[PDB]
RNA sequence: GGUGGGGUUCCCGAGCGGCCAAAGGGAGCAGACUCUAAAUCUGCCGUCAUCGACUUCGAAGGUUCGAAUCCUUCCCCCACCAC
């Protein structure tokens, strides 16, 4: 069970661990991330039982220039994330085939969340959908119904073409998460439990995919042991 | 020198190996050299003297380099030889 | 340019038209019917019936009204068009009169008589 | 006298109680606990959810809180408790921490430790 | 439902089956130049970033001594049609 949000206390943290979370993404939606913030995830994260994974994200800019410079900034890094309504930066970062999980086509758009011909490249792409949730907390009623209407065609898009979905709530400060059996529940309401169980457990895979990827040297899946000829 | 990195385009005959992993029971504990490769087979020689023709994609392979032991799927070895020496771009998500 | 592909029809959302009226001797905007149903629709469905049934008016030029619907859930949208009570002075009346699956075969059998075809010419003129 | 013989088991209302946590700094009255969970039971249910799940508060005293619901929707309660966004000058946090069949076994998994019995004292002495 | 077509570098665009042959233009970086800057010119031009060499011509399979090119399949992108 993996959240993403952002760190800025650590009895909220310690919250969360109390609760039923085994670990989050720490999220760093800005261009100026350094070392710095990373040892304090470190520090917060042995604080008490945990460990975080961390990752960056980016906001309206050029086309595949930001396709290159952020490959580049993404090689520091572990997991990221690309949010954004225009569907023309949505069709290169569902291109690209090298984001994890992708967010924000509801709020920017407000007309559609993906389309037909996006989920199928998606297909061949192997790229993952994250469904946010600070967005039904920030909104009005019928503006919950838009963004859940789009959320549901969405998750039929998702369940048709076998899309990965990761859930998170998009959390901004203490008391912006919720629980986990509560999104269960949720996305049970929805449509399915079972699909609600394989989001979660998408969303352990996909981390544990990265971690796996970045923890050694492995090249396109080669696990590579003891007495290497590395130069 | 082969290495663990172009593995994925190093020739694989005249290679020890052993597999750890795969779908049929009986195929994992095999140890052997290479002796002919087809698209997605392998044709390996065991040290009792038994031939067994074993599919790639189906299993994970650990080829014995010099003194390496390294871990490739055979869905990244899919194609003929020839044509994975022309060029093969292969990308696996285990999902 | 910002352009959406339209579903396949079997993976788009089946859909019904309800035509109904709005029965009053009082006059509404089309904007103060699109507000009354959107708090009648959540009054009647929350988030989970609103998400589920997909409302939208789509007509309101007379006391009559074209509104778009699910196909499973006509029944829930009749049953949200009964609890209308009162608007701020006033109730109004709605009043169903059937639920077709356009507007040209449902436009002849309670609404009108004749076939109109508006949206293709203001495509192609304007 | 006024009285009401309760329904059999076999036809009654299968019930389950949700215990669960107002998490905030601040403080609640129990009333104003009533009437945002009201609120909000309108706001995910509507007329057919609230008669569907049967919504009530039934303790309050401390930022923790029990409230009944019917056996089969306890989800809907649950993603009902999830969209609390806001109330007058400020959120309130709800946060479950389970759902059981009683008092006395909801009352020492997560709340406390020993078991309480206090409706039959105050039935019985006053 | 229908016809005539296109997909090549960050963006607009050429290209005989053959030596990054990959015309290129704009862009980025560096040089040169200038008191500074614009314009012009030079190299990297995706990488090593001096010559030079390797990769990408929507994707896969196949033919061939050898594919952007020739064949098949899967796709997408255009233009215009109710009268």
């Amino acid at each position: 069970r993996i959240d993403i949000n952002r760190i800025e206390k650590e009895e909220d943290i310690k919250l969360l661990k109390e609760l039923k979370w085994n670990g989050f993404v720490f999220y760093q939606y800005d261009d100026e991330f350094s070392k710095d913030r990373y040892e304090e995830v470190k520090a917060i994260a042995e604080s008490y039982k945990l460990k975080v994974y961390s990752g960056v994200k980016i906001k309206t800019e050029s086309s595949k220039q930001l396709r290159d410079k952020v490959k580049k900034f993404r090689n520091k890094c572990h997991i990221i994330l690309i949010e954004g309504g225009v569907l023309k930066i949505n069709r290169a970062a569902v291109e690209l085939h090298d984001v994890d999980i992708l967010s924000t086509p509801e709020l920017g758009r407000k007309d559609s969340g993906i389309d037909h011909v996006l989920a199928r490249l998606a297909s061949n792409h192997r790229v993952a959908i994250e469904l946010n949730f600070k967005t039904l907390l920030n909104k009005d009623g019928y503006e919950r119904a838009r963004t859940l209407l789009f959320f549901r065609n969405n998750l039929k898009l998702a369940k048709k073409f076998d899309v990965p979905v990761v859930i998170s709530t998009d959390a901004e400060n203490k008391y912006q998460i919720k629980n986990p059996y509560d999104l269960r529940a949720f996305l049970n309401t929805l449509v399915e439990p079972l699909y609600a169980k394989k989001i979660m457990e998408t969303a352990y895979k996909i981390c544990d995919f990265r971690d796996y990827l970045m923890r050694d040297n492995v090249v396109r899946y080669g696990v590579e042991i003891i007495k290497e000829e590395k130069e | 020198m082969i290495t663990p990195h172009n593995i994925l385009r190093h020739e694989l005959i005249g290679l020890k190996v052993e597999i750890v992993e795969a779908k049929n029971k009986a195929m994992i504990g095999i140890k052997g050299k290479v002796v002919d490769e087809t698209r997605n087979t392998l044709v390996i020689e065991k040290e009792d003297g038994r031939e067994v023709v074993i599919p790639k994609d189906i299993a994970v392979f650990l080829f014995q380099l010099k003194g390496c032991k390294v871990k490739v799927d055979g869905r990244l070895l899919i194609g003929r030889p020839e044509e994975r020496l022309k060029k093969k771009i292969k990308i696996l998500y285990p999902y | 340019i910002e352009m959406l592909k339209t579903l396949p029809p079997t993976l788009r959302e089946k859909k019904r038209y309800i035509a109904f009226k709005i029965l009053y001797d009082e006059e509404l905007k089309e904007g103060e019917v699109v507000n009354l149903i959107r708090k009648a629709v959540l009054e009647y469905y929350g988030s989970w019936g609103t998400s589920k049934a997909n409302p939208w008016l789509v007509y309101y030029d007379f006391p009559y009204g074209i509104l778009r619907c699910q196909r499973d859930n006509v029944d829930y949208v009749k049953a949200s068009l009964i609890l209308i009570r009162e608007f701020k002075e006033k109730p109004v009346n709605i009043i169903c009169l059937g639920v077709s699956g356009t507007i040209r075969k449902a436009k002849i059998k309670f609404l009108g008589i004749k076939k109109p075809k508006r949206w293709f010419v203001i495509r192609r003129e304007r």
